[PDB]
């Protein structure tokens, strides 16, 4: 895949990402906050395209999210993230993609997601998170 | 408590 | 180095 | 004066500022670095002209700010920045402005200067800067 | 507050 | 169960805890670092005993955790905290305690585990991680 | 003198000081907080005696330091902290010594005083803050 | 390494 990393920013004011309901997530886009003004980070897109497109909207900066959880497993013969489910303090957006492989989960106690990294081929191989106070 | 990620801040210098 | 640093947590999935 | 607030940045890789040898500081601006990106922060003008411009550009990353020293003192029956010098890990810029009144010094011996925010009116009239690992 | 903070992710396990 | 929550520090040095293949992980302690010093945390015991146990004793500060996983089930009715693996720069530590259940996972590309707090019955319920720089 | 490091804690509960009209800061003892419990600093004691001790009780944890100032002089050939002063959100605690010399002052808008290093001779010669949120 | 970072001011003094 094409790795990515969009850095650190001050917190999170929209996710858009796409998924296909029998295979993975496909493409991922932040909209950061940096010092109370938004920023429109890289537009992380698949090689192939047919995505379902999500947008999740947050009520920044009173709404965040407080778990990041989802599945891994095999499509074509490559590990890649085939979920994604975001719980923020107001609601959850997701599960988008599909249920199966091995769960993962990251729940905050205290702090915030600041950015994200990861690679996306035909779809998302892995990512990360910046953490921060 | 927020969305929003804090940082250490000194000063300020001058006036007051 | 003069550039900030920042917790990171992952990576999940391939690799 | 006109309050200003850059916010915090990932570092610093230029500082561009105006002063008078015979007064004190007056524009301020800084090229941050944002995750690896130049970021041209707004350019902070006094109120007034007849400065001296000083174009401070940084080896990035590999020279970063130590310590901030300078003045506050009297112009005009207000209290400002009346100078600032920036050492670095690799030299000292300034003194910019002039050395009189109470010195102030912000040394640091771990971490790095990550923004600043402050007030100009005819000349600086006070700042802040945000100091982050 | 007078106290520091620091980053705390979990939990795993129970409610 | 009875909570505990020890607090943060400034690294960890040895982690002891005992396990029962049948059922769960049991006891948790961790001797921290506070400032160079050995920092001797309280012994969170489970109510009961008939657990096997493990000292993971780090090169500190040399060694240090990258990722902490493990598996949460049900065990005689309670969702509890089964098995625990600690990697380090250096190696592997466990799995300690079956490997049933559903997986979860923390691996840090950047920062340090400085603290746990949990809470412990007969088995471990639940437990999180202070993370910092 | 001698150096110190106390390293960093979770806040302060109380300083310690002690001081002589004649000449300069003398000993100087943090208790700190650490995870909610106290915990009682290194007595950083000078070389000489018949200095004039301090306590200075914060309520933690609503109190905290938002300023240190002070002022550092030449005393028997000795460049060191004549003076110090502690602003809290409540009150200010001095000056304690001789306010002669060159003042330094930090105030802090954003994050706390978590630890103090330094060196201490026959005078406190310099100190330095660990400052966290 | 393993050993937990702060930022530090100072020194004042000398
Ligand atoms: C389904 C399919 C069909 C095909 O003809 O080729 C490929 C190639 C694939 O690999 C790409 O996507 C992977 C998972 O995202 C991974 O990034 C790999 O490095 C990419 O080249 C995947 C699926 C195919
Ligand atoms: C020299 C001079 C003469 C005069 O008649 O008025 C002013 C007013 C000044 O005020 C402005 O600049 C100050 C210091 O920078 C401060 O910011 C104030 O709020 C501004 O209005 C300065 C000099 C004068
Ligand atoms: C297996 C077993 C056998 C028994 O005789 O009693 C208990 C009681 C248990 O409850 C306590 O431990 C739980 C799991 O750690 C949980 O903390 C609960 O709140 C406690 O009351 C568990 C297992 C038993
Ligand atoms: C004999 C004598 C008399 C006096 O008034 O002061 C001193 C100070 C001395 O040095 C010690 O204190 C210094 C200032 O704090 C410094 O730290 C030095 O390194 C210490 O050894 C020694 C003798 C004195």
């Amino acid at each position: 895949g094409k790795a990515f990393d969009d850095g650190a920013f001050t917190g999170i004011r929209e996710i858009n990402l796409s998924y296909n309901k029998e295979t993975a997530i496909g493409d991922f886009q932040v909209v950061y906050d940096l010092n109370g003004s938004p920023y429109v980070g890289q537009n992380h897109k698949s090689f192939i395209t047919g995505f379902t497109p999500v947008k999740i909207s947050l009520d920044f900066p009173s709404e965040y999210i407080m778990e990041v959880s989802g599945y891994t497993g095999n499509v074509s013969g490559y590990v890649v993230v085939r979920s994604l489910t975001f719980k923020t303090n107001k609601k959850t957006y997701g599960p988008y993609g599909v249920t199966s492989g091995t769960p993962f989960n990251l729940p905050i106690e205290n702090g915030l997601i600041v950015g994200f990294k990861g690679s996306i081929g035909y779809w998302l191989d892995y990512f990360s998170m910046y953490l921060s106070l | 408590q927020s969305g929003i990620s804090q940082t250490v801040i000194v000063g300020p210098w001058g006036a007051k």
